[PDB]
């Protein structure tokens, strides 16, 4: 889902990525059209490639570290 | 028998009655006792309170002048109170230790207002004190 | 849900596998590839706690968070001119650079909102402790640096009570840094604001 | 310029500090000063205010021994103390009132614990009577 210009059409919003394992990396936006999706793109590109590192391995092995 | 005492209560046993007589210590040319001397009064009352029962109970329980309860108020200073808990009003104080506790700060109030224990009347406390040892 | 209970129909999956994990040490594993394993599989939630309190937290949690987002002031100057927390006071702490009117809408923001919450506050950190204790921790701000109980590599481990200490090492040789920017906003504060801040003492 | 002077406030300025000396006026065989005496002396301090601000302010405005904020309470019967508004404590009591304030009651609270203003120690409230008329 990435639709919300100024809608009140009902979807959760933020703009926010996963890590669902199995070789799954999902994207979910509440576009507003605006500049803060893309504030998050490269932001999220330099996290998700820690979490290409952990495409297909477990829940057990998580996130990278800290926060 | 007909009738009943209309002013009896199961709680007028823990009240005192206190007696001021301003023209017997400081006599004339005295303050005239008005609404202010009654609210000198219950301070001054939950004073020995504070100071009985931490030198004698040894812990703390806080207390306001409203505590001291104000009953037929009289020109001649003369009324029956009782005190009771600060805010645990469904208690009160049991008169028993309050007997006790005027007697150790009874010394403290007569001063308090020039006056000599003959002007502090209790109908219940009175001094027990004056041995004399004058010769060698 | 069908990521928590859903989740449950693994995590108590995981009660069974779990237990059949859980022979194995912290630190006489190297592997490092199953080391961290074992540390994230108390993860998928508080299965082991029987919620039913913490979801009646929640309750407590919204109202919380109302209010601050509905923080406001109203003006006393004509009453029904009222300012919120977010559009209407950091500004007054941006556009307005008086001394006294900052200090009206610092006092009278700060009579408005935490007097609320303090009856939202004392239950709220006792009840997260026995969750915290459920959660077989002595208190949730232990589990905040739960996070950060990596004992792993035999000197890359993270204490819970080392972690901050290290913290006061460093602080306090910025301490002179904050020293001389004390005399120095206090050799501004005093031609700034009109005069009420010692150049000796602390800031208002 | 290095460090800062770690207890400034721009209220501390109002604060007064008293300073008792029971080995002056009552001097020994008197009572041991505790917490109940420091709770006595805010309702005695709380009186002061009552007593001035109806007396010259002349309106009425209530206060508590609460309002009277202790500070760096001293065995030796010494602390700095101020007083604030009774619930409206985003503002307090200007000083410049406070010390026309005990002025006026000053030897009220002596005899309240037996003392002699040598034995109230003010800094910066010092007793200005005694004119003598002795001769015909």
């Amino acid at each position: 889902m990435l639709t919300d210009p100024g809608n009140v059409q009902k979807a959760v919003c933020h703009p926010t990525a996963w890590d669902l394992g199995k070789g799954d990396f999902r994207i979910l936006m509440c576009t507003k059209v605006t500049m803060d999706d893309f504030l998050t793109a490269h932001h999220e590109m330099g996290h998700i490639q820690y979490d290409m590192a952990y495409a297909a391995q477990p829940f057990l092995l998580r996130n990278g570290a800290n926060e | 028998f007909v009738g009943w005492s209309t002013d009896w209560s199961p709680y007028a046993d823990q009240s005192i009655k206190v007696r001021i007589s301003l023209k017997s210590a400081l006599g004339d040319k005295a303050y005239e006792w008005n609404d202010n001397e009654m609210y000198l009064f219950r301070s001054s009352v939950a004073y020995a309170m504070r100071q009985y029962f931490l030198k004698v109970k040894n812990q703390m329980i806080l207390f306001g002048e409203e505590d001291v309860r104000v009953a037929n108020l009289k020109p001649r200073i003369s009324f029956n109170f009782f005190v009771t808990a600060p805010k645990n009003v469904s208690d009160i104080i049991p008169r028993t230790e309050v007997e006790k506790a005027i007697r150790m700060s009874r010394s403290r109030i007569n001063d308090a207002f020039r006056l000599n224990d003959n002007s502090l009347e209790f109908l219940g406390i009175q001094p027990t004190l004056g041995p004399p040892n004058q010769p060698p | 849900q069908n990521m928590n209970n859903a989740g449950d129909k693994w995590s108590a999956f995981l009660k069974e596998q779990s237990t059949l994990a859980q022979m194995y040490p912290l630190q006489e594993i190297q592997n490092l590839t199953v080391k961290l394993q074992l540390q994230a599989l108390q993860q998928n939630g508080s299965s082991v706690l029987s919620e039913d309190k913490s979801k009646r937290l929640n309750t407590i949690l919204n109202t919380m968070s109302t209010i601050y987002s509905t923080g406001k002031v109203c003006n006393p100057d004509n009453p029904q001119e009222c300012l919120l927390l977010e559009p209407g006071l950091n500004e007054i702490m941006a556009n307005s650079l008086d001394y006294n009117e900052r200090l009206w809408a610092w006092e009278s923001w700060r009579s408005e909102v935490g007097k609320q919450l303090r009856p939202l506050y004392e239950e709220y950190v006792v009840l997260k402790n026995e969750m915290a204790r459920a959660n077989h921790y002595e208190d949730y701000g232990d589990y905040w640096r739960g996070d950060y109980e990596v004992n792993g590599v035999d000197g890359y481990d993270y204490s819970r009570g080392q972690l901050i200490e290290d913290v006061e090492h460093t602080f306090e040789e910025i301490k002179p840094l904050y020293e001389h920017l004390h005399a120095y906003v206090r050799a501004k504060l005093m031609n700034a604001y009109p005069s009420y801040i010692s150049p000796i003492g602390c800031l208002p």
